[PDB]
């Protein structure tokens, strides 16, 4: 669901 | 550890110097280009809610910090393994040799791996790492940024409204700072108190203090357990 820049 | 509290001392000498309020900041005079770290996390993804979170470092390896606390790294040759456990115990093995117990957590960390590698840019692509593994040993977000804190000392703090990165390197007592349009500039923190940095990395210094400080505080908390 949260993660670092796509 | 005792990186964190030689972080913390590093810190407060530049801080307490107040780098943003000189006459004439020379900023690009603290430079070194030599001190840029060998590791840092280039992407991560957290599904803590149910697994835990995965991440990649800059050389392509891959990690998970389980919430069970256990990590498990994949080296770059895809085939290497670490797994350490919760005191910190670590044991080495591949993915060809099935070791039974871990095969569930290999399983995961594959699934965490592709998806790292097909939806998420890799930070400080743009960067030569430095000639040389470290494992995640904790983490936590705040409602600006999140805070990792790899076991060979270093602290990385990645900004989420302007996607500015912080990374700490206690050995090299420096400093690594990604701004939004991915340049990035090393700094030797006894060079910045000497002197001075901009209003911007003055605030995430200063920032990366207080942050520190809650690392310190989780493993004081984290160790009334153990």
């Amino acid at each position: 669901p949260l993660h670092s820049t796509m | 550890d005792c990186h964190l509290s030689d972080m913390l001392q590093q810190l407060h000498s530049v801080n307490a110097s107040k780098p943003s309020e000189r006459g004439l900041v020379r900023q690009e005079e603290a430079e070194d280009p030599a001190c840029i770290p060998i590791f840092w996390v280039s992407k991560w993804v957290d599904y803590s809610d149910k697994y835990g979170l995965g991440y990649q470092l800059c050389d392509n390896s891959v990690g998970v910090l389980f919430n069970d606390s256990t990590r498990l790294i994949l080296y770059n040759d895809g085939d290497s393994l670490q797994y350490i456990e919760r005191d910190g115990t670590e044991s080495y093995l591949t993915v060809s040799s099935h070791p039974n117990s871990l095969m569930k957590k290999i399983t995961l960390l594959k699934y965490f791996r592709n998806y790292m590698s097909e939806h998420l840019l890799k930070a400080g692509a743009n960067i030569t790492p430095r000639e040389g593994l470290p494992y995640l040993r904790t983490w936590f977000r705040t409602r600006s940024a999140i805070i990792l804190h790899l076991s060979n000392g270093s602290v990385q703090i990645n900004f989420f409204q302007d996607h500015t990165k912080l990374i700490l390197c206690p050995l090299m007592a420096a400093v690594t700072y990604i701004d939004e349009k991915r340049d990035f500039r090393t700094y030797r923190l006894s060079l910045l108190e000497e002197y001075g940095c901009c209003k911007e990395l003055a605030s995430r210094l200063r920032y990366a203090r207080t942050m520190v400080d809650k690392l310190l505080s989780s493993r004081s908390a984290s160790n009334r357990l153990k």
